[PDB]
RNA sequence: GGAUAGUGGCCUACCAUGGUUUCAACGGGUAACGGGGAAUAAGGGUUCGAUUCCGGAGAGGGAGCCUGAGAAACGGCUACCACAUCCAAGGAAGGCAGCAGGCGCGCAAAUUACCCAAUCCUAAUUCAGGGAGGUAGUGACAAUAAAUAACGAUACAGGGCCCAUUCGGGUCUUGUAAUUGGAAUGAGUACAAUGUAAAUACCUUAACGAGGAACAAUUGGAGGGCAAGUCUGGUGCCAGCAGCC
């Protein structure tokens, strides 16, 4: 049946964007990278993880 | 009819742009010295590429050749003029040992920090793009000024800026106007 | 606000003489004239001003007959679309639109419109042979009693039973 | 207006057409720029030629302000300037008047209209006028 | 030794031998024979517009049991029957019928893209409106 | 021997049967004007080169011709061919691959604007003319640089080390804050000046010009190569994803 074009696309729920102030970009983005990756020691446990799931 | 205008790119992307061995060290460099983009730093790699190539085919031949000695003597004069090369090494070997930092700390973005007038590389950018620093007698707007080992004896604050006199400030005057209006 | 405003500059103003158009440098504050170079995109007759605000300035027998047009030649869809668009451009009172059929039904106040657009679509902007179709229709359905007998439904899952009345 | 300190550079004189060519550098702290009207006669009292006989063009402003570099030109006498200086600059100074004219197409339209007509057309004019009359 | 001659005045012998050898390239051959010009339905063109005539329900190969909802499109300059593939979900109704779509390649340079056979080209624009922008609800497709 | 301004089968009357060729002749195709060059890379090399400079061919296809030193000229003509305008029905007027602009065509390509002010050219010639040309308008073809943000003070969490007066201060720090504060210029406004044939563009600079609801930066991916989830909800060989597996 060709009528199922984007069938799941229609069945998907409706979720809207969440309010969030814009992240600084430019040299601030490079600055933001440094302050949370290398000098920061929060995630250095076994592999220097940076997007870990809820454990 | 018109004479074509010559142009040439000053940057070159590496053959492998997708690997974790280099992005981390490159992220450190941008954050440390405060560079907005990273097209500039491949430009620096391009800067090292030309001199290394110019040095590579200069040493391929023997000594005492008239063009080789001129190109060698002319070259080493440039690096000692800008300051990326020390004043006690002119053996045409150290011109091949330059690494990425040596052409990057000479940037005006770091000279003001070395003078203690910025207190940070990012605050230095807040003095550069908003014309609050005059590396010479005239104000400039270019972070990559490539000082020539003589600006430090000539560096001074911008004449039409705070800490250089001749004006109190723009928003400082605006705030004074608001205070005067509120007081009255 | 800009609704249908464009700021194209005047190309040239002329004064037509029985289709023998001659160039004109400038025109007075009156009298009818011919103008070219700024028509380009157009939907209906309007006017033209120069100032920011510049405040400025129905016919008997409405279109009645609707006739569908389908081109005989297969590779004519861009040609047909262009032909109908410039036909609407050249016709100040036509009201053609896609409707349910989607073939850009031709309207007109009388069969003389059909007669003129015959030769129009034959040897004009379209310039292609085509055939006419009976006018499109739109018939609905309804009910007028109270479901004297009950309803039922059937499926592979026979356990689904529905009992409704209309 | 704060320490204009006008100063010339590379001044050379050629009696071929009685002019003195030089490039002038002016530094004007605490001032946006200098207009042409007062810029002309400040060379009059330093060269003793005339207020309006001097001529100045260009003066590109360096980035950041406070300094302008360009070409300046003084003239021996006024009468020389009328038949030496091109008339396209006297209109800027106001010495001469810009000749009123239409765009370049009107001259082209006029030129071909006379081109397609042979002779003065004075004899052809009334002959056509009579022909249209009857 | 080692096959090819190594003579000082033998240049023309292995020059012509080179010419026959590079004749075997896939790149050398169809570049001059004009297969992309005389046999391909694009005529050396990266993109081409066409008119959709009807749709297709071609299946896939093993081990996938699915249909890609392919469509049939006719060119203008060349004029031969050509199959096209709908890129994203829900765009079949936007390429239903009588749409001046534009064809584009798959990146395979003249062979099947994936698990859907009989297809070599895809569509990205419809009547001057791109399919991806409409999929992002950025623009609208004119009905007629 | 003719013709040319010239040598020459360029042509003519006669004589001889010859000239080239596997050292690639001749013929066919060329999405073939050539070169100077461009892209790509240690080197070698491959592809492209209509396109700003030089040398060739064309003004729709040939053919013929005057003037003129210089033309087989078409913004000069003559005849045919296929288009094609005006007819007051006899006739006359034309070849945009010149500058703009239009249609058909195509994945594909801008204004029917201003000026000879510049670089020059032409003529009887300093003065006049030149869609040669320059300027402006559209323009994310390609190139260079570079905004969208920083800095202090409070609440946590830290490193060397001082008292060894208990887990008390932590004096110097580096980050997270439903924390707050001043200074700072730019984009956009432009009084004014320079600019420019007149302007429109750049810089300078009276004055207006952030507190994030603000002056809002996107294109793709997150199994492998290819760095980027064993996070949540929905579909369940269906939709689909996927250049490859």
């Amino acid at each position: 049946s060709l009528a199922r074009a984007g069938k799941v696309k229609s069945q998907t729920p409706k979720v809207e964007k969440t309010e969030k102030p814009k992240k600084p970009k430019g040299r601030a983005y490079k600055r933001l990278l440094y302050t949370r990756r290398f000098v920061n020691v929060t995630l250095v446990n076994g592999k220097r993880r940076m997007n870990p799931g809820p454990s | 009819p018109r004479a074509p205008r010559t142009y040439s790119k000053t940057y070159s992307t590496p053959k492998r742009p997708y690997e974790s061995s280099r992005l981390d060290a490159e992220l450190k460099l941008a954050g440390e010295f405060g560079l907005k983009n990273k097209k500039e730093i491949y430009r620096i790699s391009f800067q090292l590429s030309k001199i290394r190539r110019a040095a590579r085919d200069l040493l391929t031949r023997d000594e005492k050749d008239p063009k080789r000695l001129f190109e060698g003597n002319a070259l080493i004069r440039r690096l000692v003029r800008v300051g990326v090369l020390s004043e006690d090494k002119k053996k045409l070997d150290y011109v091949l040992a330059l690494k990425v930092e040596d052409f990057l700390e000479r940037r005006l973005q770091t000279q003001v920090y070395k003078l203690g007038l910025a207190k940070s590389v990012h605050h230095a950018r807040v003095l550069i793009t908003q014309r609050h620093i005059a590396v010479g007698k005239q104000i400039v707007n270019i972070p990559s000024f490539m000082v020539r080992l003589d600006s430090e004896k000539h560096i001074d604050f911008a004449p039409t800026s705070p800490f250089g006199g001749a004006r109190p400030g723009r928003v400082a005057r605006r705030n004074a106007a608001r205070k005067a209006e509120a007081s009255g | 606000k800009k609704d249908d405003l464009f700021i194209k500059a005047i190309q040239r103003v002329v004064l037509m003489m029985g289709r023998f158009v001659e160039p004109i440098d400038d025109c007075p504050a009156g009298n009818i004239i011919g103008l070219v170079g700024i028509d380009q995109f157009l939907l209906k007759t309007g006017t033209l001003t120069t100032s920011e605000t510049a405040h400025n300035m129905k016919f008997s027998v409405s279109p009645v007959v609707q006739v569908a047009v389908e081109v005989k030649n297969a590779n004519d869809l861009p040609k047909l679309v262009e032909g109908l668009k410039r036909l609407s451009k050249s016709d100040p009172c036509v009201l053609t639109y896609m409707s349910e059929s989607g073939e850009h039904i031709v309207a007109g106040t009388g069969e003389l419109h059909l007669e003129i657009c015959l030769q129009d679509l034959e040897h004009d902007h379209a310039g292609v042979p085509l055939k006419i179709s009976p006018p499109v229709v739109a018939y609905r359905e309804t009910v007028e009693s109270e479901s004297s007998q009950t309803a039922l439904s059937k499926s592979p899952n026979k356990h689904n039973r529905i009992y409704l009345k209309a | 207006s704060d320490a204009v300190t006008i100063r010339t550079r590379k001044v050379i004189s050629n009696p071929l057409l009685a002019r003195k060519q030089f490039v002038v550098d002016v530094l004007h702290p605490n001032r946006a720029n200098v207009s042409k009207d007062e810029l002309r006669e400040k060379l009059a009292e330093v060269y003793k030629a005339e207020k309006d006989a001097v001529s100045v063009f260009g003066f590109r402003t360096q980035f950041g302000g406070g300094k302008s570099v360009g070409f300046g030109l003084v003239y021996n006498s006024v009468a020389e300037a009328k038949k030496f200086e091109p008339t396209y600059r006297l209109v800027r100074y106001g010495l001469a008047e810009k000749v009123e004219k239409a765009s370049r197409q009107q001259r082209k339209q006029k030129k071909n209209r006379d081109k397609k007509i042979f002779g003065t057309g004075k004899r052809l004019a009334k002959k056509v006028a009579r022909r249209n009359a009857d | 030794g080692k096959g090819k001659p190594r003579g000082l005045n033998s240049a023309r012998k292995l020059r012509v031998h080179r010419r026959n050898n590079r004749w075997a390239e896939n790149n050398y051959k169809k570049r001059l024979l004009g297969t992309a010009f005389k046999s391909s339905p694009f005529g050396g063109s990266s993109h081409a517009k066409g008119i959709v005539l009807e749709k297709l329900g071609i299946e896939s190969k093993q081990p996938n049991s699915a249909i890609r909802k392919c469509v049939r499109v006719q060119l203008i300059k060349n004029g031969k029957k050509v199959t096209a593939f709908v890129p994203n979900d829900g765009c079949l109704n936007f390429v239903d019928e009588n749409d001046e779509v534009l064809l584009a390649g798959f990146g395979r340079k003249g062979k099947a893209k994936g698990d859907i056979p009989g297809v070599r080209f895809k569509v990205v624009k419809v009547s001057g409106v791109s399919l991806l922008a409409l999929w992002k609800e950025k623009k609208e497709k004119p009905r007629s």
